[PDB]
RNA sequence: UCCCGGGCCUUGUAACCGUAGGGGAACCUGCGGUUGGAUCACCUCCU
RNA sequence: CCCGCAGAAGAAGCACCGGCUAACUCCGUGCCAGCAGCCGCGGUAAUACGGAGGGUGCAAGCGUUAAUCGGAAUUACUGGGCGUAAAGCGCACGCAGGCGGUUUGUUAAGUCAGAUGUGAAAUCCCCGGGCUCAACCUGGGAACUGCAUCUGAUACUGGCAAGCUUGAGUCUCGUAGAGGGGGGUAGAAUUCCAGGUGUAGCGGUGAAAUGCGUAGAGAUCUGGAGGAAUACCGGUGGCGAAGGCGGCCCCCUGGACGAAGACUGACGCUCAGGUGCGAAAGCGUGGGGAGCAAACAGGAUUAGAUACCCUGGUAGUCCACGCCGUAAACGAUGUCGACUUGGAGGUUGUGCCCUUGAGGCGUGGCUUCCGGAGCUAACGCGUUAAGUCGACCGCCUGGGGAGUACGGCCGCAAGGUUAAAACUCAAAUGAAUUGACGGGGGCCCGCACAAGCGGUGGAGCAUGUGGUUUAAUUCGAUGCAACGCGA
RNA sequence: UAGCUAGUAGGUGGGGUAACGGCUCACCUAGGCGACGAUCCCUAGCUGGUCUGAGAGGAUGACCAGCCACACUGGAACUGA
């Protein structure tokens, strides 16, 4: 769940490219308050200064533009000991690696889903599912997560 | 009412838990930042807000507020934590202790200094 | 009357739908440009009906729109989709966003169609979509659930707080798709019989079967379809009401 | 009487309960009971 | 432990300083973000942020967290509530349980008094002693609320025995009443059928349409059918546990109140479980179906209309026999008993006086509205208490989550019933005060209108403003309440 | 968490202990227990005391003293006062 993603992106990765960070994720969700999460990493390092440093820049440079305001706010997030993760890309790092995975598809032999990755086609994920093998596309897929195992 | 109901059934007097129940009554708790990120509160509120998800010994994963300046901290370090409140945010009811295990002191301080976890000026 | 107001749904819908060429597209009830601009822009051309000529006239001199879109401006119960699934050279994917009166014949008039749609896709308020996809046995089901059950497979999308539209209602409300059967699950020799076999049943669901379908039938021949007369019209899959029908028609 | 402001006393201004059913809505309808028959609220101070 | 020696020599920090809460001002800072127990602090000074000076507190410590009690009477034994804030079971009967008038004897269980044994020491407390003091240690006492046993005491309570008539209750005679159950029956009324007379309309709405009629409708007369309900009396009125009960007559039948005695002899009250009654809706089985009418169907209306309108219409509504078991089933007010200013009615007995007939003195019962005291958060309640109190029962313990989950029970099914918690919030809530209310509604007022006069609005031109144009057309005023205006 | 229980409850007789006793065994009876909460499940060693509290209460049982239970886990039994 996003506005404009591209553009969304495109505006964090002003600040975000001139910290020199690296964008992982965008995600927003909708409720009580309704608020847009951003994983960033860098492999140097991310600290809560880092954080910092990006969520005060995106809180300027976002908002003096922004498409939608309600209920708004933010916030910027290393990704987690278990990791969200949202592209070929990302699971390629990580093949023989596991993860969960929840999907736009929704139907038995279920997908909701605990796996391996087992390998990553260009518009698929391949995974060793309930040690069994079977593969998701990258648009049939919604949400995933890796290393789950760290608690 | 009546005594004899009183005694028929005596005063239910009510319990109540610890508001900071994952601390299971230790004065302190270590843990792991499983998370690190910073919010903004609200659509004008400008006070960013430092928070962690933390995995604790006891296998309890919590929110727990970051005071103060920034650190190194970051996932794979390591937390003590104690109660305390952050009134205007929702549940966060467990403080970071500044100088702990991996944590440093507000270097730049000179005022309440026992607190944010560093040590008198050296003259 | 309602629009939706907020992007992070909009793109939600939108991408759920999953719209692009290899599909015969054709919005109905564009409304407010905001949710129907990125349909007829991942579609590289969109088929729409707007009822209201105001608004069809809005959006069709609008040149992102316009160009990329061809338009009709009518009462889409008079619209032959029948023609229109010929004319897209495969059967429809129809969808979009409404004031919703129109929604009970909506439903109809897509089930006129079940031959010349490949689905359904549209917002509706929350009782409605759930009774839609009641399971048997619950005080949600009955007769319109029934049919719309007994046309298609019915499947929830996503739901929507009242906050997310133009004019904000009360109601929460949610997407829903729905696919015609390629072949039907349950084979009926017609739907008026089921049509008035379920009204019957649900204009009397706190009595008997026997004190509703009963009335009509023997229990004795409703025992030898296997179906015990003394349960409630609520208790009933759309299974054993496709075999009264079909029972009915073929004794009739 | 009216037409214009004022000064001045001051109101032509349904909710629910139980239950049963419809169902774009909050909702609509039937039965019978109750009356609890409507509003909404901003710029500082010591003896 | 004492003694000698040198030298201030070797030895102070930590919180906080807006309020609660002792203790404040400069500085920056910009809502950067910090600050935080809570209330909350801040942009241009911030006594609340960060820094400085200054101050307050506590001190070899000082702060933070956690945890228990406190505060919290906030489970209310002491020491709380339940009309509307949370809370009186929809109602009743009744078992267990609790509670129980009055007089005399008896008992002595409770209870009281005294004794005796016991209640480990330490701890606690008091009074001492000892460490230089203190902490600490220690003598002696007190304390150990208790338990057991013995001994008395006999008011009260309990047991036992005896009575008593005031509570309770039976009887005799009346009285009022939609109390209930059962069975007949009547006059209106609607619809329907059968004619009869008759003829172009009817019907419906805002208007329409759907509808009905030339096969005669509609209308109106007669005759018949059938189901349902009781115009009026009828009431601020009666009966009923409550739910409820209304044409009339009969049949069975419940309760109540008064009268005047007579009789029993405390037989009483309350009531967890239990049992039964219990509107409306719905269900079960079999009838009935006039009128009405969820659903449904069709015509209209509307931006849409699912509504609101109309023409239809099933279930249902009715009946017998089962079930459900809920209602704002609310006096939102548990049951029973005693007491405590008045006043105006209503209704229904009754006594005495009636001069009769009206009257007028009384005197029960029921019931309505005022209102004193008192009570109450206030509203209000007020001898039919929400006053003053006694016995028992029911129920509540912040707001949501939620009367929701789950389990059990119950139900034909609906559902009922009993009933959480996580989780989340700093409220949620009752009454009442003052503005908005506002939509007004009325009182009204003035060259406001009306009644007059003279204009302005057309002409030319003076003059302002605007527009436009210019190198510049300086600038300000721009509906009253700017525009011959600053000038 | 509503019913519970067959050496169960009681009896006789045999056996058994240092001692009484279903302690146990034969027979015999049909008891015994529980809404004055048995049964079942969770949680806990107990107490003098300790902390708090104006008190009543509430909390709690570290240290010290008394009692209890346990000794790698689960079974027994020898010896001895
Ligand atoms: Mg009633
Ligand atoms: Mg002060
Ligand atoms: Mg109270
Ligand atoms: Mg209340
Ligand atoms: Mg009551
Ligand atoms: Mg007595
Ligand atoms: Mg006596
Ligand atoms: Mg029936
Ligand atoms: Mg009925
Ligand atoms: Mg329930
Ligand atoms: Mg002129
Ligand atoms: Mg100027
Ligand atoms: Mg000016
Ligand atoms: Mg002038
Ligand atoms: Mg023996
Ligand atoms: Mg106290």
């Amino acid at each position: 769940m996003s506005t404009l993603e591209q553009k969304l992106t495109e505006m964090i990765t002003a600040p975000v490219e001139a910290l020199g960070f690296e964008l992982v994720g965008i995600e927003f969700i909708r409720g009580r308050t309704s608020t847009l999460r951003i994983y960033i990493d860098s492999e140097d390092g991310i600290n809560v200064d880092d954080c910092a440093d990006v969520s005060h820049q995106v809180s300027a440079v976002l908002d003096v533009e922004d498409p939608i305001t309600v209920a708004y706010n933010l916030e910027v997030s290393s990704p987690g000991l278990d990791r969200p993760l949202f592209t070929a890309e990302h699971y390629a790092r990580f093949v023989g690696e596991e993860v969960t995975l929840v999907l736009r598809m929704a139907v038995q032999n279920r997908r909701k889903w605990q796996g391996v990755i087992k390998a990553v086609d260009g518009e698929m994920i391949t995974v060793t599912v309930e040690g069994k093998d079977e593969v998701f596309a990258l648009s049939n897929i919604q949400k995933a997560n890796l290393v789950p195992h760290f608690a | 009412a009546t005594v004899n109901q009183l005694v028929r059934k005596p005063r239910a007097r009510k319990v109540a838990k610890s508001n900071v129940p994952a601390l299971e009554a230790c004065p302190q708790k270590r843990g792991v930042c499983t998370r690190v990120y910073t919010t903004t509160p609200k659509k004008p509120n400008s006070a960013l807000r430092k928070v962690c998800r933390v995995r604790l010994t006891n296998g309890f994963e919590v929110t727990s507020y970051i005071g103060g300046e920034g650190h190194n901290l970051q996932e794979h370090s390591v937390i003590l934590i104690r109660g305390g409140r952050v009134k205007d945010l929702p549940g966060v009811r467990y403080h970071t202790v500044r100088g702990a295990l991996d944590c440093s002191g507000v270097k730049d301080r000179k005022q309440a200094r026992s607190k944010y976890g560093v040590k008198r000026p050296k003259a | 009357q309602n629009f939706l107001n907020d992007q992070f749904v909009i793109d939600s819908i939108v991408s759920a739908i999953n719209p692009q060429k290899g599909q015969a597209m054709v919005e109905i009830g564009p409304g407010l440009a905001a949710l129907t601009e990125p349909v007829g822009e991942r579609l590289d051309q969109l088929t729409v009906i707007e009822l209201d000529r105001d608004l069809a006239a809005r959006l069709q001199t609008h040149p992102f729109l316009g160009p990329k879109l061809t338009i009709y401006q009518q009462d889409a119960m008079t619209f032959n989709f029948g023609e229109l699934a010929e004319k897209m050279g495969q059967p429809l994917r129809v969808f979009g966003n409404l004031p919703y009166n129109i929604s009970t014949p909506l439903m109809f008039h897509l089930f006129s169609y079940t031959d010349a749609i490949a689905d359904m896709h549209f917002m509706l308020q929350k009782e409605v979509v759930n009774r839609l996809v009641a399971g048997p046995n619950s005080k949600a089901y009955g007769r319109l659930s029934v049919m719309a059950q007994y046309y298609c497979n019915v499947i929830p999308v996503l739901e929507v707080p009242p906050s997310a539209f133009t004019p904000p209602p009360k109601v929460d409300s949610a997407v829903v798709r729905l696919v015609p059967h390629a072949t039907m699950p349950h084979p009926v020799k017609d739907v008026r019989v089921l049509s008035r076999i379920t009204t019957e049943a649900f204009n009397q669901r706190r009595k008997t079967i026997r004190n509703s379908l009963g009335n009509l039938f023997s229990v004795e021949v409703l025992t030898g379809m296997g179906i015990d007369p003394a349960m409630r019209a609520e208790n009933i899959s759309v299974a054993q009401y496709c075999q009264m029908a079909n029972y009915l028609a073929e004794n009739a």
